[PDB]
């Protein structure tokens, strides 16, 4: 995998690839690594597919009960914390999860990194997965707070592409999301095969590759 | 030391049409280099127009299917004979699988049927419950032999329209049941040639609004 | 986590803790505060294995805050340090021990004295004028042994701390991304925003 | 593999299947496991494929030179002795399990040889992953004073048992018959019971289907004159 | 494997079963474990078939060369050559050999050479996995200076029991008689020895 | 988790036109030691089922007791215990298969390979296999251990597929089984000459044959075999 | 750790009517990392073509070695080496390192200049020859290639049809393998003309 | 250890050596391996001394309680209690037990219970490390319905050989005779049995 | 050693190599030059296990200098790179292989072209426009893939290199103490003294 997310003036961008692997064999190339917790909350998946999916859906049910009991939408901080405490019970037992809880709450846009190791970190910019190291280069060099929604979506898309190209265990397609105060908005599935050539021509990048 | 797992070989294949779905699998059961059975059914009618196959370790596969069939039975009892939709069955199966996260069912599972709009549906599972809906999926021993062929002949991957030279893709025209069964038979015939655990026979289960139909075809017995 | 320092001066306790959080070959954050306020005049910094650190610190925090409410009274730094040590000494023989080392810095309002306690994951408690956990003390103790006086001002303690950090930044192979510094005195706890 | 050796009245016959494997994958569907050591001495090999070929070529080369030196036709016991001493020296690291058979001025002979260098004598033998399926047939139907035609049948029936019941064996049956006072007849693909059925569809593509970036002529010819 | 060699009035008799196993599979059920290294010096082989064959082949070479130069070798000399190989290559071998031979001067002699490479001259010897089950029987029933027929019955009964209890032993009972008269091969089938 | 101590080797079986045949030798091995020579490994359940068991004998005796208790329990408050509500081969098998899989799932298996052979109420042949892992399969021929490698190939020459079952008579099927047992005696180092054979026919019922022996064995050719290569004498 | 899957890559060869085709991907990696998209795995010695998969240092080394040996062959024999002969030379050269082998999967392709007969062959890393009539596969996506070749291939294809078949076999196999791709090349070989085509494929 | 139990005309006789070892050291040379679980039901113990003692003690408790409620238990019942312990605790035990007893109805009976916890009813049984060396002898010399004196000689000769070859066996030969007449203990010293 | 980078621009090759040398938990030096001049227009940077690195580099240096004297002629960067690769491919099957990864940057005076070769310890050679060894490329390749042009000036290459180094300094947990940068062009080899 490669997944990323970052806060900015107009909310939070969330991007991810779609490759699934079983050794060297590519099992799937159309997987959803973004999870729809609730209309104002997203979750990323990296590492164990089953683990990430199961615990985050469990989280989602936990969050909904919260809304019923408290007549109020859960905060991103509390949501990430429920997950963290849930997986912490099974620490050392073999769980493999690297996730990001992205949303907008009363404190504005929120972004938390949560893993099976026990870390729970608030941050403006994250990228997790085998290809994270490639994606960070593009993010760090182009990331600003005063980013337009159009430019921000491209940055997250371009960052995944960078990783999909180099990392053998990342690729397939790019899934984009934008989280506003009025909820999250899906910005489509983008095949890397077609996207790569497009970006190469329009941007001029990837000169070493022939097309 | 006691190894609670085994490998009974076999290979399965699910393809989803516009208003139908197929779930195929070979009928050979093996251990190491021996043949246990040349005809041991692996794909089952589970009720509510859902077919299922758990490929890998037969003892775990039989147990999972047996449990899901039971889950369907109790879904009727508890919810006024309501029909279990394919998307609801998939989610239920995730929970059957993850209930053993720390002693997994060593199987790759596929179910097929129709969605609530009447369109063909195939769902694929890993051994611990991660599932996703797909148009085309091969699982098991010869999955790596078959899937690239299906990417090419079902989703028309790396195929472009002549004259344009890579500028315009081949359009995604739907397949009929008769065209699909040809791809299934050619997939298993090709797999039988190059994989030693695949052969003997091929049993296909086709699902339509009318019900569940079967078709059987012989394969090479070497 | 990596480096946590502590120094008790005349009228305060200074805790310096690294800012970096690392998962493998990647620095996840460079502004992490490895500390929790246990009470208005008691601060605990911590370092160890991921998860264990924060889970333990917040568990301790909750217990001390509960005590404060129940009695309407702030526990002494010595009482808090003993409570923490017992929890760690209890932990070490459990099924899965907390892998956490801590420094407790507090100002005893009764005795009008600053106090610094060093406690490792085994439950090994020691009161010190200055202390460190992990590979930190190895570089810094020679400078502290040389320059430290018990009558130092807070400003003199900070300058000595800068010297200790400068040595770490020169000879440690790992980049810990600087430190967050906090001072505990009679007026409470505050953070040095420029270091 | 499945390989067998069967003695009869006036000679000896060996046979083998034609499958080679890389784990569960079939690398070659029509492999040649019957090797020639000398014109009238043939061996069938199981185990590490390269080793059975290499060890057979080597001993066959040295047998030919020996035959020329001595002005005599090579004996099976010579090939046997040369093989086992070679294999023994490499302590089983050369994974060659062979059935050696032939005719010479002494008569007709049939031996088996294992990778570590042990040899056995017999009227009927079987080696490979399908040796048990084959031996079951041989133990059921072998008898003393077999004819050439009965022996070929027994041998191929033994190989078939392996082809059908052993996953490490498959495809076709090769045979070599070595009769006294005659040329040895190598019957490549004596049986062909595993022909692939016709495919349901033709996957021949329209020309221009594949996207291309560059084209160029490759110069294979030497440097030209003028 | 079940092997034995027994001295008697007129000479010596070697005896053995015919089963060779690869685990629980019987690779050969009509094995000849009685091997000739000289006209009237034979050996019984146990342990690794590859090792014992390679050894016996080398010994046969040494004794053939000995004979060409110095005349007919003694049974003690043959046992010494076996020993020299088994002892010096003990780290790389798994061989349990019984040597038996007939001279006119020394008559029947039996030497056993277990795993380490030590040599032991005996009136009779037993070896192989199946020998364990007949230590008691053989000790109770062995006498010196038996007749040929008595000795054949002793070996037949002994190996019969070894085969009965040891799964690694079985098949036919082969025997080799070594006397001044010459060399006589014997064979006894299951239907004969099982009903004893 | 354990290791098997006293063990039983192959159990072989096949279907024929009117029923099923099953066979197994009478040996209880203790490693390479052929320890116990009078062990019955075919255990009848009623007059319509025979359970053949290989593997650990102590676990076999435990299973034998479960089956004996099953018959007793089925008779309780059951006026049709010897008629419509009698134990079927399919009932007996599924029970064992349930037990075997449960035991492997507790990491404490019954170290056996079992073949349940019988004839159902409607006259249908029943033949199914189950082992220590809980793995189950059915086939016209079934065999355990060495039988799988040597007997199945021979039995499959008689009944290669389902359509060959009606064409196979009881005399032909018994002949094939008896021949297979001889082959196993030639080649299995943990087998014995003495064996038991059971036929369950839909007309003639259950015939249980004890104290059978492997006969018509070929050994004469051994006299001609000399040395291991070059030896002539 | 596994030397045969560190660098990644694939090679496939096919026979046709009076022609042969051999193709390869262009990827060179360090496990997950892609390093080069220009690492061609196909070489030729006169009219004989050799594709090599596996450990890249051994691929490069064997090429230099067979160039060495074929150049000497030609000087002494006064003629170019033929595919049947070269195949034996490859086998010989590989088995001479039986207990310290080159971690490679070579594939020979060419047409005999005298008989005009198309020829392909494959080897294991120690020299065992697989002389196939239809096709040969090698690499990290060998299973994928077997599935594609076994279903797409039909005998006696014309050069321009064979091109499409082998290209599609390679492309779709490579797209189901993490360690193969980043470009592809196909050689179409006839008795006295050889065309080399670079394919357009997804770069992930 | 070398132990055996043999049925005969008038009842049954148990036999055993008296050697207990800790490696190559003989911790006890006058051990009593013949242990009583009921008036006329005894057992021979092999394997772990701690395990076999703990088992026999529990069995003796069960049979004492059985007798208080249901009267004198059968030898089969005694063997079942042994088995139930040996089988259900097979992962934590190393016990090889021979059970032998006399009824007036069933007369002499012998049950052997090897490592796994299986039960085998036999005319006679042998067990222990030294039993391996006398499988052949015992099979050849055992007859049914022997006299008391014949059976004593059979056990004496058998264990004599087991002791001769097995270093883990030795000391004196103890025997226990179980008949309608009562219970008779016997003992035979080295100077007697060694010269057989 | 840790990070070695290389970038081939229009008319030159730029090699950037880390300055730090580390033995366990201590930085021994912070100004180490991990490079050797093989010939006037050929430079080789290197990184791997201690000892092997310098021993190999100087062994190669001596061989090329010997060739230059014998023939009074400078070998092409391609010829040098092939010589080095063969030595490493020879080494990998030896009793104790050289654990060294190298970058060879040179200016071919015949073709008037800069050339960059990446060779790992196995003897895996590849010609590149830009390359890296170890965990370096993981962080830098995304930036190079984005910004690199073959018609870049030396000054533009250096700015792109600064960007690559800035990213390393942010996300790498290890402090490599900056880099020494060297440029290889038609006029020879020179060092950028301010970076
Ligand atoms: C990249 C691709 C791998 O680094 C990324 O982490 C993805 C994340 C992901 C998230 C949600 C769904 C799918 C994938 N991870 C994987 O692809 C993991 C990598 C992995 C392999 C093996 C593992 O065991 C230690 C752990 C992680 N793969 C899987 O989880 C794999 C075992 N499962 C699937 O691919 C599930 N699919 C396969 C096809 O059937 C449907 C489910
Ligand atoms: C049957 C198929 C056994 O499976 C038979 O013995 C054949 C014999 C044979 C003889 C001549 C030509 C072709 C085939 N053997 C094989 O097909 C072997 C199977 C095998 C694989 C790996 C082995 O090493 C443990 C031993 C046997 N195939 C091959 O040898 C061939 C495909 N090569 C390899 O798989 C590469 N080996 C090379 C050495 O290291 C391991 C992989
Ligand atoms: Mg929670
Ligand atoms: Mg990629
Ligand atoms: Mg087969
Ligand atoms: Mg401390
Ligand atoms: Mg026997
Ligand atoms: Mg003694």
């Amino acid at each position: 995998t490669t997944t990323l997310a970052f806060k900015f003036r107009h909310g939070v961008i969330v991007a991810a690839d779609s490759r699934a692997t079983a050794g060297a064999y590519i099992a799937s190339q159309t997987v959803k690594k973004v999870i729809e917790i609730n209309p104002y909350l997203l979750g990323t998946m990296a590492g164990g597919a089953a683990d990430c999916s199961f615990w985050e859906r469990l989280l989602a049910r936990q969050c909904r009960i919260y809304e019923l009991r408290n007549k109020e939408r859960i905060s991103v901080a509390a949501a990430s914390k429920l997950l963290a405490n849930m997986v912490y019970q099974y620490k050392g037992m073999g769980l493999s999860m690297g996730t990001m809880i992205c949303g907008w709450d009363k404190r504005g846009p929120g972004l938390y990194y949560v893993d099976s190791e026990g870390n729970r970190i608030s941050g403006a910019t994250f990228s997790v997965g085998s290809g994270s190291v490639y994606a960070y280069g593009v993010l760090d060099s182009n990331y600003k707070w005063d980013l337009s929604v159009e430019d921000a979506l491209y940055l997250g898309k371009r960052s995944i592409l960078a990783a999909a190209h180099r990392d053998a265990y990342s690729g397939g397609s790019v899934n984009l999301y934008h989280v506003t105060e009025d909820g999250w908005i899906y910005h489509g599935n983008h095949d890397v095969g077609e996207l790569f050539w497009k970006v190469k021509e329009e941007e001029g990048s990837f000169n070493n590759v022939i097309g | 030391q006691f190894n609670p797992y085994g490998d009974n070989g076999g290979t399965i294949l699910g393809i989803a049409g516009e208003d139908f779905a197929v779930l195929a699998g070979d009928t050979r059961n093996i251990t190491d280099y021996s043949i246990n059975s040349r005809y041991e059914p692996k794909v089952f009618d589970c009720g509510d127009n859902i077919v299922m196959s758990a490929n890998g370790f037969a003892a775990d596969g039989d147990a999972l299917v047996k449990r899901f069939k039971n889950s369907v039975k109790w879904y009727h009892f508890d919810h006024n004979d309501k029909k279990l939709s394919i998307n609801s069955a998939a989610r239920n199966i995730q929970h059957l699988l993850y209930s053993r996260r720390f002693f997994p069912y060593y199987v790759y599972n596929i179910i097929a049927g129709l969605d609530e709009d009447g369109k063909g549906a195939v769902y694929s599972f890993d051994p611990v419950g991660s599932y996703q809906r797909e148009q085309c999926r091969a699982g098991g021993a010869a999955a790596s032999l078959i899937m690239p062929f299906l990417d090419n002949q079902v989703n028309f991957k790396n195929q472009y329209e002549p004259g344009t030279n890579g500028k315009v893709k081949k359009p995604l025209k739907y397949l009929s049941v008769e065209e699909v069964i040809k791809l299934v038979r050619d997939s298993f015939t090709s797999a039988t040639e190059r994989h030693i655990q695949v052969g003997d026979g091929l049993e296909i289960l086709i699902v339509t609004k009318d019900g569940v139909r079967k078709e059987f075809y012989e394969l090479k017995r070497d | 986590m990596d480096i946590i320092l502590g120094i008790r001066v005349q009228d305060s306790v200074i805790l310096a803790s690294s800012k970096a959080v690392t998962r493998g070959i990647s620095v996840l954050k460079d502004s992490d505060d490895k500390t929790r306020q246990l009470s208005p005049h008691t601060l605990m910094s911590f370092a160890g294995e991921a998860g264990d650190t924060v889970q333990f610190a917040e568990y301790i925090q909750a217990n001390i805050q509960l005590y404060s409410i129940r009695e309407d009274y702030e526990l002494s730094p010595q009482a808090v340090s003993s409570f923490v040590r017992q929890e760690l000494a209890k932990s070490i023989r459990s099924r899965r021990p907390y892998q956490v080392n801590v420094l407790i810095g507090g100002y005893d309002k009764k005795k009008n004295k600053p106090e610094l306690y060093q406690i490792d994951y085994l439950g090994t408690k020691v009161e010190l004028p200055y202390g460190a956990h992990g590979y930190s003390g190895f570089y810094t103790f020679s400078l502290l042994d040389h320059h430290y006086r018990p009558d130092m001002t807070t400003e003199e303690g900070l300058d000595l701390l800068k010297l200790c950090v400068q040595e770490l930044e020169k000879r440690m192979p790992m980049d810990f991304k600087g430190v967050i510094v906090k001072i505990v005195d009679k007026d409470g706890i505050r953070q040095v925003d420029d270091f | 593999t499945t390989i067998v050796g069967v003695k009869f009245n006036n000679g000896v016959v060996i046979a083998a299947d034609t499958r080679s494997t890389q784990g569960p994958i079939v690398a070659d569907k029509n492999c040649a496991k019957l090797h020639r050591i000398s014109p009238k001495i043939w061996c069938a090999g199981a185990g590490t494929a390269a080793d059975t070929e290499a060890v057979t070529q080597l001993i066959g080369s040295n047998i030919e030179l020996h035959s020329l030196y001595t002005s005599r036709e090579p004996r099976v016991v010579s090939a046997l002795q040369m093989l086992k001493q070679h294999l023994f020296k490499y302590q089983g690291h050369i994974g060659a399990y062979l059935i050696v058979a032939g005719v010479d001025p002494t008569g007709s002979h049939l031996f088996s040889i294992h990778a570590h260098g042990s040899t056995d004598v017999g009227y009927y033998l079987s080696l490979g992953s399908g040796s048990l399926a084959a031996m079951a047939v041989l133990e059921s139907h072998w008898k003393q004073d077999l004819t050439k035609e009965e022996a070929i049948k027994l041998a191929s029936d033994a190989i078939q048992a392996g082809i059908w019941n052993d996953l490490g064996s498959g495809s076709n049956v090769d045979v070599c018959v070595m009769e006294i006072g005659k040329d040895a007849e190598y019957l490549r693909n004596y049986l062909t019971p595993n022909v692939r059925e016709e495919k349901q569809k033709s996957y021949k593509f329209p020309r221009g289907t594949t996207a291309v970036l560059k084209e160029s002529i490759v110069n294979i010819c030497d440097i030209q004159e003028e | 494997t079940s092997i034995m060699a027994v001295t008697f009035k007129d000479g010596v008799i070697l005896g053995a079963d015919s089963r060779t196993t690869t685990g629980a599979y019987i690779a050969n059920r009509v094995t000849d474990k009685l091997t000739r290294v000289h006209d009237k010096i034979w050996c019984c082989r146990s342990g690794s078939a590859a090792d014992t064959q390679a050894i016996a082949d080398i010994v046969q070479y040494h004794l053939e060369l000995y004979t060409s130069q110095y005349g007919t070798p003694s049974t003690e000399t043959a046992a010494s050559v076996f020993k020299e190989l088994c002892y010096e290559n003990k780290d790389n071998l798994t061989a349990g050999i019984i040597v038996a031979g007939y001279d006119d001067k020394n008559k029947g002699e039996v030497y056993t050479i277990p795993l380490g490479g030590s040599v032991h001259k005996l009136p009779y010897a037993i070896a192989g996995s199946g020998s364990t089950f007949i230590y008691g029987y053989c000790d109770k029933n062995f006498r010196e200076n038996m007749s040929k027929e008595e000795t054949v019955d002793f070996i037949k009964h002994s190996l019969s029991q070894a085969i009965k209890w040891d799964g690694s032993s079985g098949g036919v009972i082969r025997m080799v008689v070594l006397t001044a008269a010459g060399v006589e091969r014997l064979i006894f089938y299951p239907d004969e020895y099982e009903q004893l | 988790t354990q290791q098997p101590i006293v063990t039983g080797t192959s159990v072989i079986s096949m279907k024929y036109d009117n029923g099923v045949i099953i066979a197994a030798d009478n040996l209880g091995s203790y490693g390479s030691l052929l320890r116990f020579n009078g062990v019955e490994r075919l255990i009848p359940v009623g007059d319509n089922t025979v359970v053949g068991i290989s593997g650990d004998i102590s676990d076999m005796q435990h299973i034998e007791r479960l089956l004996k208790d099953l018959v007793t329990e089925n008779a309780y408050d059951n006026p049709l215990a010897d008629a419509e509500e009698a134990l079927e081969p399919s009932y007996i098998f599924e029970y064992l298969a349930t037990v075997m899989y449960q035991r492997r799932s507790k990491m404490n298996p019954l170290w056996n390979a079992i073949i349940v052979a019988g004839v159902q109420s409607n006259g249908d042949q029943f033949l199914r296999y189950v082992n220590l892992l809980g793995v189950t399969y059915s086939s016209p021929t079934l065999a355990t251990g060495f039988g799988a490698h040597m007997a199945n190939p021979l039995l499959r020459k008689v009944v290669d597929r389902e359509s060959d079952i009606p064409k196979t008579t009881v005399q032909v099927a018994e002949e094939a089984i008896v021949n297979a047992m001889r082959v196993l005696y030639y080649r299995d180092a943990r087998s014995s000459r003495n064996f038991s054979l059971a036929i369950i026919d839909k007309n003639t019922g259950l015939t249980f044959k004890k104290n059978l022996q492997v006969e018509n064995m070929k050994w004469d050719f051994a006299k001609d075999i000399k040395g291991y290569g070059t030896q002539k004498i | 750790s596994d030397p045969s899957s560190i660098n990644g890559g694939i090679v496939v060869a096919m026979t046709g009517k009076d022609c042969v085709a051999i193709a390869c991907d262009l990827r060179l990696g360090s496990q997950s990392l892609g390093v080069s998209n220009k690492f061609e795995k196909i070489f030729h010695y006169g009219h004989v073509f050799l594709g090599i998969t596996g450990l890249a240092t051994d691929v490069t080394t064997l090429n230099e070695m067979f160039r060495y040996k074929t150049n000497l062959y030609k000087l002494k024999e006064e003629r170019a080496i033929e595919p049947e002969t070269f195949t034996q030379l490859v086998s010989s050269s590989l088995y001479e390192r039986r207990f310290g082998p080159y971690f490679v999967g070579p594939v020979v392709a060419g047409i005999n200049s005298k008989s005009g007969k198309p020829f392909i062959a494959g080897f294991d890393l120690i020299g065992c020859i697989d002389e196939a009539k239809d096709f040969i596969v090698s690499g990290t996506a060998s299973d994928q290639l077997f599935g594609m070749c076994e279903s797409l291939y039909e005998p006696n294809l014309e050069p321009e049809d064979l091109f499409e078949t082998i290209s599609q076999a390679l492309l779709n196999a490579a797209d189901r393998d993490a360690l193969s791709g980043w470009g592809a090349v196909v050689y179409i070989i006839k008795k006295d003309e050889v065309v080399k085509r670079y394919l357009k494929m997804r770069q992930d």
